[PDB]
């Protein structure tokens, strides 16, 4: 037959996590878009300073045509038409290379935001002395074509195959990576390291810094240059120090599963493994790219329903269209 | 079969 | 000649004026009595003090905590047992309210420096949080001991003041600016002129957009698009050149390949017009009033002051969009333009 590559699920289980996803493909781009054009009229709106403000529309435009790229077919080749494979060889090549550029975007551009939320508090003038518009036009079109760049490996290495019992079958042709193990073991510890590991280290360590310090004058002021804000001494300060943990424990909660399963694909032994694995690693498929997506998602409402300020010309947009 | 799937 | 007393039917503070204007030099001195409760205030020597707030906003840092607020300049007044640091003159008003007064008034004078700010504020959006951001002045009186800072709130009377500038005696020059196409793109560029009436502006009086489309190209119907923005740069902290527009003013005319073509182009900017933005410069601000938008601080005579300040400055462009050389106009995205600085002064 052809049941070799029978991804052997449950079908009340593929459907909850279908309307799991379309929920989250709803909600990501409704937000995410809303997000972008709040975002730019706060430009015309708040109108005097767009530092950061191109970060964040980065960050938003990253996440909206991910989820609107990748989510159509992450759910239909492979949650459901797991055998067949319908969606075209040199296709499928490029939608490796979409989904890598876009994590490495989103990767590296919340690290540079969170650079970005580091160098504002630390060095108050080298910020006024490096990053003008140039600076930070140039800055996020370096963090892109780098996100560009490192996905060209991807577009080398994942490739395609009727790799049925026979060749010609009825779907064989089943888009999996065809390279030698060795060098997608390399590709995939490439990928997954320069991804999210000195991603994590820079989030991390920059974000516990801001953290530290923000606590150490939230102490210093606890009991009362100067740099008080009275009320929200308690009330904005608290806020910060919960969105600024809030934000790295989403990011690592978000991705370390995701190419945790890449790699538990990586260092994977025929020999080694069972098949009893195999339909967890399927079924945890289904929830690593749904953590994933909810990743795409979440960060809009941490970066700009945080503040309500935000949250005031966002109710005015959101209300706007409807 | 180690799942072609990544 | 004012009247506001310590709440505590305390201390009878009284200023001259609120406004202050700025001279060559110095700018004005602070003057002004203080009649007091002359028993009530027992074991409590009057240190009245002046000073020169400072603090920022940072609108990005701002959903964190606030900015970082500094003093500038604070000078303090033991008012009733000066005795051995006489302040030799004696003031007009100081001389009327010592008439108008007893043993009670212990008087007060200051002398700002010269290379400080000037009574700005800054536009504060639906976030109120109370206290402005600009350089704001205050005089508070301490009746108290050495260093005993208690919040004797009623007991202790707080103000503000102005120090508010002028129009300069002789005006400038007539201000114009040129430049051909930056985007010539074919060896054939276009020229680009502009000029306007004068260089000081009292409010209310408006732009003149004398202008002069040069055209050697072979395309670009150019939308001609006027911009009124204003520069305020905070020089020692963060130098955020605020590019905020203050009341903007398209045109619809058209630049033929080869032709030429000059306007005039008036525009008053108004306040309550633009209203509702965070991040520009009200000027000097009363607890709650209609202030114009802030008269352009003037750079130091002899400009060697990069002090903590907040320097304020105007300049206006004009956008000759036209962007033929694409799709059909968004795609290329030109848009030459140059800009033209003046300057604007509540004259009084
Ligand atoms: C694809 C993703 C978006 C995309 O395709 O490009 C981004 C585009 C770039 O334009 P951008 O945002 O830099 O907006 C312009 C920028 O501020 C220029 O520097 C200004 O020129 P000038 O110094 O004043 O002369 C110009 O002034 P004016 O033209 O306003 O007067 C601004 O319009 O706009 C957005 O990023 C947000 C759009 C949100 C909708």
């Amino acid at each position: 037959p052809s049941s070799e590559l029978d991804v052997n699920t449950d079908i009340y289980s593929k459907v909850l996590v279908t309307a799991v996803y379309l929920a989250l493909f709803v909600v990501g781009t409704v937000g995410n878009t809303v997000t972008a054009f709040t975002l730019a009229r706060k430009k015309s709106l708040q109108s005097l300073q767009s530092t950061v403000h191109y970060h964040l529309g980065s960050l938003a435009l990253s996440d909206l045509l991910t989820l609107l790229l990748a989510m159509p077919v992450e759910l239909y080749n492979f949650i459901w038409v797991h055998h067949p494979w319908a969606f075209g060889d040199a296709g499928c090549r490029g939608y490796y290379f979409l989904r890598d550029a876009c994590t490495y975007a989103t990767a590296l551009n919340v690290a540079s935001l969170s650079v970005e939320r580091y160098l504002a508090i630390c060095h108050p003038f080298k910020a006024k002395t490096l990053m003008s518009r140039s600076r930070t036009k140039k800055f996020i079109s370096a963090i892109w074509l780098a996100s560009a760049l490192l996905a060209v490996p991807m577009l080398f290495t994942m490739g395609e195959q009727n790799r049925s019992a026979d060749g010609q079958h009825a779907g064989g042709l089943v888009c999996t990576p065809t390279i030698h193990t060795a060098t997608v073991k390399v590709v995939i510890q490439v990928n997954t390291f320069m991804s999210f590991i000195f991603p994590m280290v820079v989030i991390s360590v920059l974000n516990t810094i801001i953290a530290n310090k923000l606590t150490v004058m939230v102490r210093q002021a606890a009991e009362q240059f100067s740099m008080a804000i009275e009320p929200g001494r308690v009330q904005a300060l608290r806020h910060g120090v919960r969105v600024l943990r809030a934000v790295v424990i989403a990011f690592v909660v978000c991705w370390l599963p995701y190419h945790v399963r890449r790699l538990m694909f990586c260092y994977i032994s025929d020999e080694q493994w069972t098949p009893f694995l195999y339909d967890f690693y399927h079924y945890f498929y289904m929830v690593t790219n749904a953590l994933f997506y909810v990743s795409s998602t979440i960060n809009p409402i941490l970066y700009n329903l945080v503040s309500a300020n935000f949250r005031h010309i966002f109710l005015a947009t959101l209300a706007c269209l409807c | 079969r180690r799942p072609y799937i990544l | 000649v004012f009247k506001k007393a310590s709440p505590n039917g305390k201390l009878t503070v009284y200023l001259g004026k609120r406004d202050f204007v700025d001279h060559i030099d110095l700018v004005d001195p602070v003057d002004g009595v203080v009649l007091v409760d002359p028993e009530y205030l027992k074991e409590r020597r009057v240190y009245v003090t002046l000073t020169v707030a400072f603090r920022y906003g940072r609108e990005d840092l701002d959903v964190l905590g606030l900015t970082f607020r500094k003093d500038l300049f604070v000078a303090n007044v033991q008012s009733f047992p000066p005795a051995p640091e006489d302040k030799k003159p004696l003031t007009r008003l100081q001389e009327r309210l010592i008439k108008k007064l007893g043993e009670h008034a212990y008087p007060f004078t200051f002398e700002i420096p010269p290379n400080l700010p000037s009574s700005v504020t800054l536009q504060p959006g639906p976030e109120d949080t109370g206290k402005a951001l600009g350089v704001d002045y205050e005089v508070k009186a301490f009746v108290a001991e050495n260093l005993e800072e208690k919040i004797h709130k009623r007991n202790s009377v707080r103000l503000v003041i102005r120090k508010v500038q002028y129009a300069p005696e002789r005006p400038g020059p007539q201000p114009t600016a040129e430049t051909t196409r930056q985007f010539l793109m074919s060896d054939k560029p276009l020229h680009l002129e502009a000029s306007l009436d004068k260089e000081i502006y009292y409010h209310g009086e408006p732009i003149s957009v004398n202008v002069h489309v040069t055209n050697n190209t072979n395309k670009t119907v150019k939308k001609i698009k006027i911009s009124v923005r204003q520069y305020a740069d905070i020089v020692l902290f963060n130098t955020a050149q605020y590019k905020v527009p203050v009341a903007m003013e398209e045109a619809d005319d058209t630049v033929a390949p080869s032709s030429t073509f000059s306007k005039v182009y008036t525009l008053t900017p108004f306040l309550a017009n633009n209203r509702e933005k965070r991040g520009l410069a009200l000027d000097g601000k009363l607890k709650h009033e209609d202030t114009n938008l802030a008269s352009s601080t003037l750079l130091r005579e002899g400009a060697n002051r990069e002090i903590l300040g907040i320097i304020v400055s105007y300049k206006v462009k004009v956008k000759l969009v036209v962007s033929r050389g694409g799709l059909l106009g968004d795609l290329a995205s030109s848009d030459v333009a140059v800009e033209l600085p003046f300057t604007l002064m509540h004259p009084k």
